[PDB]
């Protein structure tokens, strides 16, 4: 009765997707292909003739390898052979590219499976999409794609999971552009953008998770398990479940600052827990301390606004209690003068799962953490000074502007993104 | 898949299935692989696409047909059965 | 000839609910199929006020489970005693709530209160005399407190002279489960204030306190911590039921209890609380079973009794006991505790006594009293909605539905209001 | 017993089949090719 | 005795009748065959009712089958029950009853009535006190409206004393099955308010709502839909084949159920309509049946029954019950929501306790009330009725078979003006 | 007793009628020697003394090749060794050639055995031609058949399943000419036209179908479950049957204004029915896109008259009724002002049968909606500019008046048009 239609656009979502889809899979317990050898499968899942349950997603990207690897790997008999939309030509990193051209092609395709899927399901508690703020397919097209969805679908709460980018680390010259302008089209068509930045990923899996060399693969299954876990209490059990629309209610605090992180704090090395195992008390102060936060933005610098603590497996109601208690004793952890409660706790039973061969223990605790902090303030801060950088010398514009962008947007996307500047600033000014 | 109707799946193409004088005639090497990814698979004069996968038989019946546990009217009307007290054995 | 129906509204009431009809079909003998299988008769006499006789001797329990997501009803179903109820007051609202006590009320609510006014009713009128009612809420957050706070206002004038008794578990001042919890109390605390003459309001940070000071118990989850709930639940209304001594129904507790019609935020008790590793002398006599009602330790809302005098106390006990002894001990606490009692009032106890203890326990009570000092819950949350309404926090998201700020400032104004009049007379 | 008459309750999102204008296969499917004259 | 005429024209009536049959058939204990296979004497004293006899006992239905296409006619022979029925009574016609009101009134239609008065005729006449005339159709269709109120009209004219008690599915919003059904209906009204005394108006669209909400079914065939109404065909009648304390005939069901002459159009629905998941946890009471008679979810036809002050009721209650019961819960029912009832009809209730239950439950009821409510039926038809009119729609195959604009806004006109009189007094 | 007189005419109409009648063959059980190895046969199989069901059809064309083909191919055995009435010329893609020639030399000789087939079994419902509007025997010997068989037997009603000319897909360059000389004599004696064109199917054929190769074999298939499905209400029981005589009387409703749609719904694989759940909700909700309307025509420009949905399989009519109430609420299928109600239902209890060895899959469900729009107005502007451009010289006329022809009639048929055009306009606008 519970559905959550999956678009995962861009090489970063299918590629995080493929990670998802599989965690999901294991946890309800269908064989990648279909056919289960029960109401869980149905939030992310849909059963159709002698076992064949097909998942609620829709993978789209511009250019056609990323999905071309998904429609012949071993998950080729699970995707609707027609939900795996691809294309042509890519989104060159243009914005532009996508939204205003090459995009402008496949935004009905998608729509129309979108459609197609909502009107099998009966109760979309919200979308989840999976989009990277680097290149055009994961913004430009994001941007297109949150545009038609929030009217054609209506209030339906669309989430999103964005990979933001590194305060130093880059795979690219023109991210600074792409990301400002994905926002001037997300800050006000979305309810929560759960965002991340493979910088950090990179050091939880390098100071915790003792594993050097990481690859992508070993980056989007943590990614895959927060989302797993925002997900959980709307498809198993539970004794204080959170459905998708109170993560919302219980976190953003104003209009916009919609920008929930994340700091899932069980992640133990395979081979190490011989002889201990977490509880709730420390489990809690890990996603606290200031290194486990998968998004780089010193959490000290700021005040913690609203926190909402997922547990899951043998939590018990009273002790979450207790840990909240020492957590706001302690003087660093500063909560904003405007909100005297701070917490919302989800204790579900479902233990967090193993996939197959992985990098993750089999703790029996979690604490999926999704905390508003203005520290992220700063965290794109610095993307918008790089910003000001390249643009003041009109460099690498004569691409965009030459595939359907008034230069003059660009500045006007500044404006937006100084706005939620002093929107941080003023959600933090002690009340006179 | 198998055990969805007696009768053999349909099997995707294979190396001995392939005939003289169709397009997909291919030249060069012919193992069992090429024919089952799509993009080596090209087309034929009007049929579906080069299933790929293992598929079940002709004679399968596709989608969803629920056969819920009813009997609708003349069981609601045509019958007043209330709880049994059943007798437990002494203890 | 005597009845109350239950009204199990949000995810805490509904599991509540699962613990009162756990407690009470056994206090009573109705095993999980709903057939009797008990020793005594004089528990079937009586069967009338909780439960409604069906065709071969299955009794259902007379109770809606209000709630506007199918998942608490999936788990009440599922549980022990998930086949008692009847399959047509399981009525449950598709859409969900978002812990909103706007969206509960004005926008999602408005479409399961013509269908729970509908069973309500059923119920209600296929009696031969009512009393009054019971709705299980929360008060600190959607279902509970939003479709609970509307089920209290439309049922009141469509009986407007029945024993409305409501139950809610009060947001604790430390604990903190849900971050528009002062967004959710004050609007509603706001309607409890007038229609509702019976209302227990009940805590989570004392319930947690009274598990791990008196019961011993190292974890206490959510079915032990409701159980301790469910205990109060019988025990105001075991004197409905169970026969015996001097009686009390719930007109009577609030006639001599409520002192003016605001006034009636009640606090439980269960006085023979024991640790269970106790196996040893057992005699629970009646001159320590008013030792542990009268201590605020046992006081199952976050307030204590000591910054604040009280208005009067309802003492519910059960068991074979000499009232004599009884009636010296309810005087000793006004005496040796002087100043914790009004003195404007020449009586602040109530004295009920059954003849039916509840099952296993030789003597119990159940402790029911208002003292002058909830007002410092009633403040602590004032203070928690000055700060988050005095600039505008979570707000943008309670007027999305249409509820401006005139229902706000008027809502903390009766907040004040209600912290102006309850402390007026503790200065007497 | 009291008893009264009720009954018709009000209870018991897709955009629409159409709009949505749908694309031809120059899109994400097979292109034939075009075919100039020779100069 | 009191013999009752069974006429099957149409494509819906025809397997709402047959499927009558069955439920008409158990009760006499008639087995598809044609011999008595019951086990009492109280059923065969009335085989000459509903039923009539043969050499040996293969008591065959007095019925008269009609349809312009032979299709129903072996769909029916080739059914649960079909050999019974009387090859000879099988008059059709292998033609085309293309869904036109001009198909079986004027044309094609036309040209069978003959045969099928011939039956009718044999059948009225080698029997007794004749009573009434039991026609299954269509509101809404070729022959069921077209061929019906030609068959009804030469019927009322060969035979003025006997009522006429027909069973119609009116036209509605939501189930729409074909696109000329305003036309049909408001045509058929027109010869249905001048020429019935016993006019069931029972939909689709409400009875689906019953077999979804009430008995919850997941498959609500066309089977399930037919037997719902198939239970009230062999309600109305009960008082005419079995004994009763106090008994009521079709003519008692007249001068008692129409108040004004024209106000004949009536609501149906039945009692023990509860689905088996709670058909253990509720018992069967007279005070009870009460509820599932006087509930808009056990009227098998829609208008809400509050939006209209209800003039006449009646309840033939079957089984074995108490009077003193019956008269005080209708007493109470009546003045509990007098608002909703007439005044200018100082008692407005009729009560008539059979004797012989429905085979199973031990206690049913058939509710055939007459509301001022039926307008809104009869509204949302007219308002179908101008749009196909204004721009004249599907009139070219209407006025093509003999018809003429005259006869549509004469018949829209006789149909506004039923409304107007459910209304003059609805106000009062 | 019941029965359909299928005349076959044409290229296009031959090849239609030899696949059509591999569907009505497969349905019953008369393999293709004729011998069947009850009573559902006697619509389209007349009996004979041995155990034969020599089929109820004529097929003609003046081109031998198409019929000898018949005449050689496998559906030879249960053929009438006459009833293949051969020419002995070709109509030449010629209005002239079919209508006022060598059409009339081959009447007397077709219309005897179409005569002899009334008189040989009762019940004649209704009659259906198949050919196409392109440019020879499916207009000028089709023209003369159904204006001289509307007097001979009288008013029964006159059924065609041509092939319109697609607005770029084309075979001929003298369409528009012999698609306009054919509409003022159709427009007058026939009931229901039921136009379907060739561009929409062969994307039908691309997307849902998945063939990115199609024949004229697989173009005709589909035609043949359309034709079945009409033809299947009379032939097999049922719960609401239609009758070849009622869906008449409410599909058309002005004289004038009676050209229908079609649109078969599971038209869908094996690689992809396997994949999906073929459910009354979408099975009703793929005719009402414009991805499925096998004539290419915007059905959303033009607001819809009349649907008469045939449905076909096990569906159950609570959840027919249902979804019907759901195509009402949805605001892109505008329905007429003039009537409220629009949507005629109907349920079969046979499943669809589909071909072995073929692209559909086998699916115990079917919608064959029959729409009536006005929007095929515009898909009749298209042929009537093409007149306007090669009549501004009067192109390819001297085979028209060379062989016989006045030219009075090109005109003529142009206000035909123009009457046709402003018909299917003045029933869109509203009356205050
Ligand atoms: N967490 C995670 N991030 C990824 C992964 N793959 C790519 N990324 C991020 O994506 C950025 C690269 O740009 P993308 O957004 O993936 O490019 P795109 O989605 O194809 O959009 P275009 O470049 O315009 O075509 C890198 O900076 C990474 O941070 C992945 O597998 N996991
Ligand atoms: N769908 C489909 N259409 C066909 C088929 N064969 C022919 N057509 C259509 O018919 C047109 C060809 O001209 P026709 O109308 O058949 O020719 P004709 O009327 O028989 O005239 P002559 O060939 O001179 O006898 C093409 O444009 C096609 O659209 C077929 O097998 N399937
Ligand atoms: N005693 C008890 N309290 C509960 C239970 N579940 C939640 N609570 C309390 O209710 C508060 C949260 O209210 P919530 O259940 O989210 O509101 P609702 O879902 O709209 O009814 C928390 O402070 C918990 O302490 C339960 O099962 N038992
Ligand atoms: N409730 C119900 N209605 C039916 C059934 N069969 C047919 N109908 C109704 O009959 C109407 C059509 O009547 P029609 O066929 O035109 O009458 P005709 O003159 O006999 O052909 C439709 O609106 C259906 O709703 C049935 O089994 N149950
Ligand atoms: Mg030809």
């Amino acid at each position: 009765m519970r559905e959550c239609i999956s678009v995962h656009v861009g090489q970063a979502g299918v590629q995080i997707g493929n990670a998802c889809w599989e965690l999901y899979c294991l946890e309800h317990g269908i064989q990648p292909d279909g056919q289960m050898p029960d109401d869980s499968f149905n939030t992310f899942f849909s059963e159709t003739g002698a076992g064949k349950h097909v998942p609620r997603a829709v993978f789209v990207d511009l250019e056609p390898t990323v999905i071309d690897e998904v429609r012949t790997g071993t998950y080729r008999q699970l995707f609707h052979p027609e939900q795996l939309i691809t294309g042509k030509e890519d989104a060159a990193n243009n914005y532009a590219r996508g939204h205003y051209t090459i995009g402008k092609e496949l935004i009905d395709l998608v729509l129309d499976r979108i459609r197609k899927l909502a009107d099998q399901c009966t109760g979309l508690q919200g979308f989840l999409i999976f989009h990277s703020f680097g290149g055009g397919t994961g913004s430009g097209f994001t941007s297109l794609l949150m545009e038609r969805l929030s009217v054609d679908y209506g209030k339906k709460s669309k989430l999103e999971f964005s990979i933001y980018p590194a305060p130093q680390v880059s795979t690219a010259v023109v991210e600074p552009y792409n990301s400002i302008l994905t926002t001037h089209t997300t800050l006000e068509h979305s309810d929560c953008a759960f965002m991340v930045d493979n910088e950090a990923i990179y050091d939880i899996c390098r100071r915790n998770l003792d594993i050097e060399r990481p690859t992508y693969t070993n980056l989007n299954r943590l990614i895959g398990q927060i989302v797993s876990s925002i997900t959980a209490s709307l498809r198993f059990d539970g004794a204080l479940n959170v459905d998708l629309t109170e993560f919302q209610t219980n976190l953003v605090p104003y209009p916009r600052i919609h920008f929930p992180l994340a700091t899932y704090a069980p992640v133990i090395s395979a081979e190490k827990a011989y002889h201990e195992q977490l509880s709730v008390a420390e489990i809690t102060n890990a996603c606290f301390e200031p290194a486990n936060q998968m998004v780089k933005c010193d959490p000290r610098h700021g005040k913690y606004m609203a926190c909402c603590l997922l547990y899951r497996g043998d939590v018990v109601p009273k002790d979450v209690n207790a840990a909240i208690a020492t957590i706001k004793t302690k003087r660093t952890i500063q909560f904003v003068d405007w909100c005297p409660t701070g917490f919302k706790v989800g204790i579900n039973y479902q233990p967090p799962t193993v996939v197959p061969g992985g990098d993750l223990a089999k703790v029996q605790r979690a604490v999926c953490m999704l905390s508003n902090t203005t520290a992220i303030a700063e965290a794109w801060a610095r993307l918008d000074h790089k910003f000001d950088l390249m643009y003041a010398k009109r460099a690498f514009v004569h691409w965009y502007v030459g595939e359907g962008m008034e230069e003059g947007e660009f500045s006007e996307a500044r404006e937006d993104m100084a706005a939620l500047e002093k929107d941080y600033e003023e959600v933090g000014m002690d009340s006179v | 898949t198998v055990s969805q109707i007696c009768p053999p799946p349909r099997r995707p193409l294979t190396v001995a299935d392939i005939r003289p004088g169709m397009e997909n005639e291919r030249l060069g090497v012919v193992r069992d692989s090429m024919f089952q990814n799509p993009l080596i698979v090209k087309a034929e004069l009007g049929k579906p696409r080069e299933r790929s996968c293992s598929l079940p038989g002709i004679n399968f019946n596709y989608g969803l047909y629920i056969r819920g546990l009813d009997g609708g009217v003349p069981e609601a009307i045509g019958h007043w059965n209330v709880f049994k007290q059943q007798p437990t054995c002494p203890h | 000839m005597r009845e109350i129906v239950h009204l199990q509204a949000g995810q805490c009431g509904n599991q509540i609910g699962a613990k009162f009809w756990e407690v009470i079909s056994d206090e009573h003998g109705i095993d999980p199929t709903g057939t009797y299988h008990g020793d005594s008769d004089l528990q079937l006499e009586r069967i009338n006020v909780y439960y409604n006789e069906a065709t071969g001797g299955k009794y259902v329990p007379r109770a809606v489970l209000v709630d506007l997501e199918p998942g608490t009803m999936d788990s009440v179903r599922s549980g022990p005693f998930g086949q008692i109820f009847r399959p047509d007051n399981f009525v449950f609202g598709q859409s969900g709530a978002g812990n909103n006590w706007a969206k509960g009320h004005y926008t999602e609510g408005a479409e399961l209160v013509d269908s729970v006014l509908d069973v309500v009713r059923k119920e209600a009128e296929s009696c031969d005399c009512l009393q009054g009612f019971q709705l299980t809420h929360s008060l600190g957050g959607g279902t509970g407190s939003g479709m609970g706070t509307l089920l209290i206002s439309k049922i009141r004038e469509e009986y407007p002279d029945r024993i409305m008794n409501t139950f809610s578990v009060v947001p604790s001042p430390k604990v903190s489960d849900t971050v528009v919890e002062p967004y959710n109390a004050t609007l509603s605390v706001h309607q409890l204030v007038e229609n509702t003459d019976e209302t227990y309001c009940i805590d989570n940070e004392a319930l947690y306190d009274i598990c791990f000071r008196t019961l011993k118990l190292t974890t206490p989850t959510y079915g032990d911590l409701n159980h301790l709930v469910s205990a109060t639940m019988s025990g105001v209304t075991t004197c409905l039921r169970f026969p015996g001594q001097l009686n009390a129904d719930l007109r009577k507790l609030a006639v001599n209890m409520v002192p003016f019609p605001r006034l009636h935020f009640f606090m439980p008790g269960f006085a023979p609380l024991t640790s269970r590793g106790s196996q040893q002398y057992r005699a629970l006599t009646v001159p320590e079973l008013t030792q542990q009602m009268f201590d605020a330790k046992n006081m199952m809302a976050a307030c204590d009794p000591r910054h604040g005098r009280y208005l009067t106390v309802a003492a519910v006990f059960r068991g074979r006991m000499s009232m004599k002894e009884v009636d010296e001990q309810m005087l000793n606490v006004q005496n040796k505790n002087s100043s914790y009692f009004v003195e404007w009032i020449p009586n602040n106890v109530k004295t009920a006594v059954c003849d039916i203890p509840p099952r296993g326990l030789k003597m119990s009570a159940t402790f029911i009293g208002n003292s002058t000092a909830i007002q410092e819950l009633f403040k602590r949350i004032s203070e928690q909605f000055t700060a988050m309404f005095r600039r505008k926090a979570f707000l943008h998201w309670y007027t999305g539905e249409g509820m401006d700020e005139m229902e706000f400032t008027e809502a903390e104004s009766n907040m004040n209001d209600l912290v102006s009049e309850y402390q007026q007379y503790q200065d007497a | 017993p009291s008893f009264s008459i009720k009954g018709r309750s009000k209870l018991g999102k897709t955009p629409g089949p159409a709009a949505y204008r749908q694309t031809d296969v120059q899109v994400t499917k097979f292109k034939a090719p075009q075919y100039t004259m020779a100069a």
